């Protein structure tokens, strides 16, 4: 290790573990967590910012004194890159837009920035390199979350000969736009979803484990190159979302098997608001595709990071949509979903 | 000596009850504490118009360590490290080391502006009048990385600031 | 041009939030009584926006005046929560600051920063009355150099 | 008398900042129009009263 | 040269008043009321 | 026509509600030795419409123990009805001359404790029911009082129409007719109108804002500007009941100009009273309506009601 970069400590605070994650896009979900985690046992995690500062100020309190060190950057700039990951020596990509911006074409949200910044940091000196891809990564699939996500991948595999690319199922936390989304259509309407949910099979996980999964990867040195999957503790068809998570907020259970063809209008209707595009297109066709097996790649379990069930911990997320009456249910008072898995 | 205070005694007589009964009916006590607040409202203020006007200080004033320098131009802080040992809340970091001239110099001085008191003891502890508390207290921040302050900030402080210093400890090391 | 009209709106809420703070008491020490002359007329804050309306709900930066305690520590978070955006805090004096005089004890959390993101530090134990002014005009400026609608029109 | 006293001050006020535009600037920049004396000017531009 | 911190004059100061020294102020009694009385007449009438 | 004199009412009453802040915050720090806000805008008359624009852009807080249905048609209730008070004010000749005003704007006052009643129970908190329980007692407390006072004034007017007001007070202030019963008005406007020493509920630390405890911007500007609408009004109820001034049918101007002097003065000193008393105890609020205020209250009327009849100076309804 360099003169400075050995590790010290007993994993708090003010203890250098000798990792210095770059992670890119903190600003949000699962960058809030990962830094969380970065930042527990003490790391200088240089985060790239982009928008403004006033929401990236609430991951200042998870890093000691003079370790979130904001960095302005821009995609575009190639040399902006290049400052950010110079000194990093393991460097955590989190690039991507779930969502579509004109100024962001969804191929560049999982091809351009992500080759952009594999490419340099190879170019730089590091050591690792994590890019997050998708458990159901494909490119011949109609999805463009999962057309721009497989290209993508292989480039930063390709780029990156040490690139251990993750590949997470649909990860649920407190602002997954997952669990908090699939509480929404009793506010939006009737649950326009197709064929009542007896169509798809999902593995969600609690991203916690997932966040956990990189920082494991981290100290783990045999990661490099191999692709890992984290995969949650059990699958789960469609429909019993529907109805487990209209139980764990007690929602009046209106479910309607509104068929694709009407479902792919309403969701350009919700990008039609020029502020943010609540359901696009390719959310239309993303929850009606089902999760691949995908057994050959090893998983998180593997790597010591065992699985959290999805029921254990779903009103940590949806307490808030429970409405005053019924706020203070648990899981206890409501029945598990059918565990449609292995 | 002592003095009571509510020992004061009503009196009954047709006069003195007209008095209160009038007091109560025809809130008087009520008036008068208006008519104090009116006439301050036409009493000129007295707000202090920062940043342009600000408010008055003393030449003893303690804030913002800055290490001064001889008239020769070498800093004054030999290392005694007396400072480091007063410091009521440990705020003082210093590592000494024998320059390549010979003297002292201190390589690392170091104190923590937010575990600092600015209690003026630092001052009294050299001898060499090497740490003093400067006159500023503009110098608020948005990180709390900057207020950890080190030798080159508290030589920056120094220089910048010496000539208001200098008068400064001129005339109050009479009272010292 | 659009980002001429991205400016002048930018321009109008930057102003009207900068110029009319209400800020919320949290002083919990003597760094509360120095705030407290601001209140005095020597250093009238009122005269620029920073008013009594108070009412945590109805505030927009909160002042953390004083040392800070453990079993204080979850209380005054869930106010930081409970106060709507744009929320910021101001740390006033050495102890919210980073401990200050009490940084080696078991029963103070050393700084504001392990609890909420500090956006402004107001060295001073106590800091001057004026120095907080100084430190509200600064706060005061920052919010003047935000693009919240700027960054949205690159999005 | 003193009522057009004082009126006539504030009109001096108002002349010696610069007539129009120095007592608009001074009003709109320092919220204030107190005409004083000058003690000078540093290096800047910065003028103290 | 002699000592020369901060000492009082010889006079000391000027004797500073403490006492509670409210004003009072007001009408008689009667007057007020009688005052009272005499507007409400003349307003009936 | 009809609808450009309804802007040309409300829209001026609501821009003169947002400025209200600014001397609240100025004339109290006169009085108090501060300045009041000057450094926003020339001698602060920007700070209002900075105080205005946060609250419309802040985010508005929708708790989750609140009624959503609840949470939004109490601002609008009582807004709106601060501003179709002013619909029979005799301005010269008033918007709406209704023949029952008198009634029609005590009528419409009662229903004022809807908006807090509705308030309290939708935002569903132990310290905020409370707080709004014993806030809309004292209000209803205070009506009734309210009441016997309007009967007893316009007993010597007239009929309720408003504009009979401006004809019965020709020569002489009926103030001077029923000063005894002028400062029995003028604390009652103090009560219902929410101000110290019954600031109450939106008093900054004696329910730290009552009505507003968990209600922030937003939708708050409906229920903290209403208040303050009250108070312009009622205190211009006043002006019009004690302190009427002349109207030339050839020159209404003369009207306006003495009527908003007088009303605005009057504000003065409802601004001037929260600077220079205490709060009143729950338990002083009732012992001073129901013990002191009350009967001597009813003994006016009894005197009121007599006197005409005393020098056969009944007054013409028609
Ligand atoms: C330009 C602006 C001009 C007007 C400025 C405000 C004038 C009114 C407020 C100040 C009045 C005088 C202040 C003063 O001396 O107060 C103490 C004085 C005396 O207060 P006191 O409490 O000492 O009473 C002394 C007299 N005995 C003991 C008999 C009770 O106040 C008064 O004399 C007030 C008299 C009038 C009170 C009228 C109340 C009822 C009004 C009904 C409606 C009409
Ligand atoms: C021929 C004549 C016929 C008519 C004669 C009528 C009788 C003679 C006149 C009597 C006095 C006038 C009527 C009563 C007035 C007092 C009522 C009352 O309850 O008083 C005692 C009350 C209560 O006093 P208390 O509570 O201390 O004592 C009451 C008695 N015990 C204790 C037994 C309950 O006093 C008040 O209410 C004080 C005022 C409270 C509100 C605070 C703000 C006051 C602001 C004052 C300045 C501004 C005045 C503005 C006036 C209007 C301008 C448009
Ligand atoms: N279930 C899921 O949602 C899964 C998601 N993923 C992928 O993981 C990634 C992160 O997910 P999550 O944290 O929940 O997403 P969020 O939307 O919460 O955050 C995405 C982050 O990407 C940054 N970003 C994206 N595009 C750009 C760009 N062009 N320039 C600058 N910054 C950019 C954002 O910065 P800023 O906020 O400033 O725009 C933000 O920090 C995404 O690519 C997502 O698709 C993978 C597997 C599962
Ligand atoms: S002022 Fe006191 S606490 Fe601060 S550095 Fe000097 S001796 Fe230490
Ligand atoms: S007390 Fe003074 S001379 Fe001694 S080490 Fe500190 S600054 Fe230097
Ligand atoms: S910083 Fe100083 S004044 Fe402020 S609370 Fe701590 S010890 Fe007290």
């Amino acid at each position: 290790l360099h003169h400075a970069l050995i590790p010290h400590g007993k994993g708090g605070r003010s203890s250098v573990s000798g990792i210095v994650a770059t992670v890119f896009g903190a600003t949000g979900f699962l960058g809030r967590y990962v830094v969380n985690h970065l930042g527990r046992m003490g790391s200088q995690v240089i985060v790239p910012y982009r928008c403004e500062p006033y929401d990236t100020m609430h991951l200042r309190p998870m890093g000691d004194l003079g370790q979130i060190i904001f960095m302005e950057w821009n995609g575009k700039d190639k040399d902006s890159i290049r400052k950010v990951v110079e000194h990093s020596n393991v460097v955590i990509n989190l690039v991507g837009r779930e969502w579509e911006t004109k100024n962001f074409d969804f191929e560049d949200v999982f091809v351009k920035i992500p080759h952009a910044i594999a490419q340099v940091s190879k170019e730089a000196g590091v050591e690792k390199l994590i890019h997050i891809s998708h458990l159901n990564a494909d490119i011949k699939s109609p999805s463009r979350y999962l057309r721009s996500k497989a290209v993508g991948e292989k480039e930063v595999r390709a780029a990156f000969p040490e690139a251990t690319i993750i590949k997470p199922s649909d990860i649920f936390g407190r602002e997954d736009r997952f669990l908090n989304y699939f509480a929404s259509m009793r506010w939006f309407g009737g649950v326009p979803l197709i064929s009542l949910g007896k169509e798809t099979v999902k593995q969600p996980v609690y991203i916690v484990d997932v966040s956990k999964g990189i920082i494991n990867a981290i100290k783990d040195p045999d990661a490099k190159g191999k692709t890992f999957a984290f995969v949650g503790p059990n699958r789960y068809l469609l429909f019993d979302l529907v109805q487990y998570i209209f139980a764990v907020a007690y929602r009046p259970f209106l479910p309607y098997p509104l068929p694709h063809f009407a479902y792919r209008w309403v969701g350009r209707l919700f990008e039609v608001s020029p502020f943010e595009p609540w359901t696009t297109r390719d959310k239309v066709e993303r929850v009606h595709m089902s999760d691949m097996t995908l057994p050959h790649l090893p998983g998180l379990e593997d790597l010591g990071i065992q699985a959290t069930p999805l029921e254990l911990k779903a009103i940590e997320v949806l307490r808030r949509h429970r409405t005053y009456r019924w706020l203070t249910s648990e899981m206890e008072d409501v029945k598990p979903a059918k565990t449609v898995n292995i | 000596t002592y003095k009571f205070v509510n020992m004061r005694e009503p009196s009954m007589d047709m006069k003195s009850v007209t008095d209160r009964a009038a007091q109560t009916l025809l809130w008087t006590e009520l008036v008068r504490g208006l008519g104090m607040t009116l006439s301050y409202l036409f009493r000129e203020p007295a707000t202090i118009n920062y940043p342009f006007e600000k408010g008055p200080l003393s030449p003893r004033f303690r804030g913002e360590h800055a290490l001064r320098r001889y008239p020769s131009g070498e800093e004054r802080c030999i290392a005694c490290k007396l400072c480091e040992a007063v410091c009521p809340a440990q705020a003082i970091t210093i590592e000494a080391e024998p320059r390549a001239d010979g003297s002292r110099r201190t390589t690392r001085y170091d104190i923590d502006m937010t575990k600092c008191i600015y209690c003026g003891f630092c001052q009294e502890a050299c001898p060499v009048d090497a740490i003093v508390e400067g006159p500023n207290f503009e110098f608020s921040t948005e990180t709390h990385e900057e207020l950890l302050y080190n030798k080159e900030k508290l030589l920056n402080n120094g220089d910048k600031w010496e000539a208001e210093i200098a008068a400064n400890i001129q005339a109050d090391y009479l009272y010292r | 041009r659009g980002e001429y009209v991205v400016a002048k709106l930018d321009d109008l809420v930057n102003w009207a939030r900068r110029s009319s703070l209400w800020p919320m008491t949290f002083g919990l020490a003597c760094c509360a009584v120095e705030m407290m002359h601001m209140a005095a007329p020597r250093y009238d804050m009122d005269r620029f926006g920073v008013v009594f309306r108070a009412s945590p709900r109805q505030s927009d930066v909160m002042i953390v005046a004083g040392t800070l305690t453990n079993k204080m520590a979850p209380a005054l978070r869930k106010v930081y929560d409970q106060m709507p955006e744009p929320r910021y805090v101001v740390s006033m004096g050495s102890c919210a600051n980073g401990g200050g005089y009490y940084h080696y004890s078991y029963s103070v959390v050393r700084g504001c920063d392990r609890i909420v993101p500090v956006d402004i530090y107001v060295p001073g134990c106590p800091p001057t009355a004026e120095a907080l002014l100084y430190g509200i005009l600064q706060l005061q400026r920052k919010i003047k150099r935000e693009k919240r609608l700027r960054i949205w029109y690159r999005r | 008398m003193e009522l057009v006293q004082v009126l006539r001050r504030g009109l001096q006020q108002v002349s010696g900042h610069g007539g129009l535009r120095g007592y608009l600037r001074v009003l709109f920049r320092a919220n204030d129009v107190r005409v004083g004396t000058l003690v000078g000017e540093d290096k800047y531009g910065n003028k103290y009263y | 040269s002699k000592v020369k911190q901060d000492m009082p004059p010889p006079g000391g100061y000027g004797p500073i008043d403490y006492k509670r020294n409210l004003p009072r102020r007001g009408l008689s009694g009667y007057s007020m009321f009688a005052v009272g009385i005499g507007t409400l007449l003349f307003g009936y009438w | 026509m009809f609808m450009i004199n309804i802007l040309s009412l409300i829209i001026p009453i609501l821009l003169a509600v947002a400025f209200l802040t600014l001397v609240e915050r100025k004339v109290l720090g006169y009085m108090q030795l501060r300045k009041g806000p000057n450094v926003v805008g020339p001698y602060g008359l920007l700070q209002p419409i900075a105080d205005a624009l946060k609250l419309v852009t802040k985010e508005p807080l929708r708790p989750g123990t609140s009624s959503i249905s609840m949470f939004i048609i109490a601002p609008i209730l009582g807004l709106s009805l601060a501003l179709t008070m002013w619909v029979p004010l005799p301005m010269p000749y008033p918007l709406i001359n209704m023949n029952l005003g008198v009634l029609f704007m005590l009528a419409m006052s009662s229903l004022a404790v809807y908006s807090i009643l509705w308030s309290g129970w939708a935002s569903n908190s132990k310290y905020a029911l409370i707080g709004a329980l014993r806030a809309v007692a004292q209000t209803i407390s205070y009506e009734v009082t309210l009441a016997i006072i309007l009967l007893s004034v316009l007993l010597m007017n007239g009929s309720y129409t408003l504009s009979t007001l401006i004809t019965t007070q020709e020569h002489i202030w009926m103030i001077f007719t029923s000063w005894p019963l002028a400062m029995m008005w003028f604390i009652s406007t103090l009560a219902e109108t929410n101000r110290a020493p019954f600031d109450l509920t939106e008093g900054e630390s004696e329910l730290v804002s009552g009505f507003n405890v968990e209600y922030a911007a937003g939708p708050f500007a409906m229920f903290f500007m209403a208040e303050y609408a009250n108070i312009i009004m009622m205190n211009a109820f006043t002006a019009i009941l004690f302190l009427g001034a002349s109207h030339d049918p050839h020159t209404p101007e003369l009207y306006t100009i003495n009527f908003v002097l007088k009303t605005l003065a009057l504000t003065i000193t409802f601004l001037w009273i929260r600077a220079s008393y205490p709060r009143f105890r729950y338990d002083q609020l009732m012992h001073l309506l129901w013990k002191s205020f009350l009967p001597l209250t009813l003994a006016l009327c009894m005197w009121h009601i007599s006197l005409p009849i005393m020098t056969a100076s009944i007054p013409p309804q028609s």
